[PDB]
RNA sequence: AUGGACCGCCAGUGAUAAGUGGAAUGCCAUGUGGGCUGUCGAGCCCCACGCACGUGGGG
């Protein structure tokens, strides 16, 4: 049994991970680069929201304490892809100055110029929950059922603290889908190899596509999952996602419900 | 009798026509005799869109649902003999005859609807029917209400002395040609 | 303090400037000096977050912190950037401003932007109005008891998503942060 | 359970100050929209009358 989640965020100008130089992390695929906001970083605000929230679990549902030495488990089960970006995106560069508050005689010679690169766009994030070995380690059904729902829980509200102070990238995303499934866990990054063009948006037109994904896969291989996705749109029917929900934690809820 | 100039909106049929005329009046009544004619009366003026149409009336119509956003009416009371005065009127000329397998329908033409309409005024008002020689109708579905039909109006005009008036205004009020409920009857005068 | 863009796309429109010399040239008379600076203009969208665990950490006093965040809030509507403010006056109120007091986690309405306007009409209205069905379809997507509040110029609309109306600004300031 | 598992590149920052695109200017000269012309017998039902030729009432 594996529970996973397909969120397809959106930033707005924000710089949430950046190189060992300034700019930020990016992806070349389907032949476009594209900006991106690597695994681990994602996942660290994940874990420690979760062992925020929730007061063990940390070692079974994320693998392993880093500042503790392994204790025999040092695989977290948990799977956490990449998050790119829907389209192909270019490097915005942001010039800026440091004002000098002291004036000689002499005006703005600035205290410090620069230029920090930014960019934003649509991430598509994705991640899997290996439910059965989490119940088997972590023994009780019910704290891997607690941890698994406040894990979806913040999997979806968090969002990386890098350059957010001059970047308020807080966002909540456009689309949630948790599909419980029994054969494997498969992610619809294919739906974005072709990176959607653009002038007229990208919120709506990866949410169909990614509908069209849903359905092609489903139709090759049938299967018993379980499924449901919850929207900031009601214009649009994406029946392939199965049943809609009114809300995310709703939806999370009937999910939890679903595995068990 | 008391004249107004309303206008139905949304018509898309006559029985409709009839029936909106007639919910706009509770209190109704209906004089008849076995022959003679009974005793509103009305003519369509304005049809490709909504409906301008004169009404003439015995009860006080007042305005409903989507109808003009006011109550024009006047109460008028009728007429010298000799002097002439505008007429109009639609009608329908027929004639009744054994039909195969009874039937409404010189003698078509224009000059026995000439003939048909002086009939009709006989000693009342001597007048010039506009002579026409070429409507469709069918039931809103409702039970009881009428059924499926075609017709033919002609409408007629001037100025038309009057050699009784009493019993030409008889005329006015009681109507002239059948189908009054239809579009027709209404003969309409003025000073000339 | 987030990056205020603009709720439309913007084309960059260059303005051409002649600086005129004032002697008069005894033969030749020609511009003393002469460029084209760019200009633009339109609806931003802004938006800005107070950890108020963090402010109250900092001053220590959650009184000076009361005032800290009263005054930002009322610094974040009055002041402008001043850029080239003696050559264009581009000194102007928010047209709509909307308090919220999560106790979650701070949400920026950009996305509710992200699909640029058309245009050809006045982007407030439709901005305002945009706003407010996300911010509507996010408080059914996202459930929260966080006070809300707005004060917007146009009357147009109720606008009934964003909380209580407040007739001012600084009623309503006065009134999201006495909520904190 | 893969030279892998666990794994943040990150804390800070006005691009500033200054500016006429200006001087001159008829789209002018020419043209029938013409001949022709009176607006003068099916129609589905109920009922009343009838000299069953046909009249009238209502829908």
């Amino acid at each position: 049994t594996f529970v996973d989640i397909h969120a397809i965020q959106t930033l707005p100008y924000s710089n949430i991970n950046r190189d060992d130089l300034g700019s930020p992390k990016t992806v070349v695929y389907g032949g476009k680069e594209r900006t991106r906001v690597s695994s681990q970083s994602w996942k660290r605000a994940v874990r420690h929201e979760v062992e925020a929230r929730l007061g063990n679990v940390s070692v079974n549902l994320f693998g392993r304490m880093l500042a503790e030495l392994p204790s025999t488990e040092v695989d977290g089960a948990v799977q956490f892809a990449h998050a790119f970006t829907v389209h192909g995106t270019t490097v915005e560069v942001d010039f800026f100055t440091a004002v000098d508050d002291i004036p000689k005689e002499n005006d703005h010679g600035s205290g410090h110029m620069n230029a920090g690169q930014f960019s934003a766009g649509t991430f598509y994030r994705y991640a899997n929950v290996n439910l059965d070995r989490l119940v088997e380690n972590t023994g009780d059904a019910q704290t891997a059922r607690t941890a698994v729902a406040e894990f979806l829980r913040a999997f979806l509200s968090t969002v990386p603290s890098g350059k957010q102070n001059a970047t308020a990238a807080m966002t909540l995303p456009d689309l949630v889908h948790i599909a419980v499934r029994f054969d494997r866990p498969i992610s619809f990054a294919p739906a974005f190899e072709t990176a959607l063009y653009g002038s007229d948006g990208y919120t709506l037109r990866a949410c169909q596509e990614l509908n069209n994904y849903a359905e092609r896969l489903r139709e090759v291989w049938p299967d018993d999952a379980i499924r449901g996705y919850a929207t900031v749109e009601n214009k649009t029917d994406l029946a392939a996602l199965g049943e809609r929900y009114d809300s995310y934690p709703a939806l999370i809820d009937a999910m939890v419900a679903a595995a068990f | 009798t008391w004249l107004t100039k309303i206008v139905p909106d949304l018509f898309r049929t006559a029985g409709n026509l009839h029936r909106k005329l007639i919910r706009l009046s509770s209190d109704l009544g209906e004089e008849r005799i076995a022959n003679p004619r009974q005793q509103l009366l009305f003519r369509i003026e304005e049809t490709r869109n909504e409906l301008y149409l004169l009404v003439q009336s015995h009860s006080p119509l007042r305005v409903d649902r989507l109808g003009p956003g006011y109550h024009q009416m006047r109460n008028l009371d009728p007429l010298d003999k000799g002097s002439r005065v505008r007429y109009r009127i639609v009608a329908s000329p027929t004639k009744r005859l054994g039909r195969s397998e009874t039937q409404r329908l010189t003698w078509l033409r224009g000059a026995a609807a000439e003939e048909w309409w002086h009939s009709r005024a006989a000693a009342n008002g001597l007048e010039l029917l506009s002579t026409y020689a070429q409507d469709d109708v069918r039931d809103p579905g409702t039970a009881d209400r009428s059924r499926k039909i075609r017709h033919p109006a002609v409408r007629f005009d001037g100025e038309a002395v009057i050699s009784d008036v009493d019993a030409v205004r008889h005329a006015v009020l009681n109507g002239i040609g059948r189908g009054k409920s239809y579009g027709c009857g209404l003969l309409s005068l003025a000073l000339i």
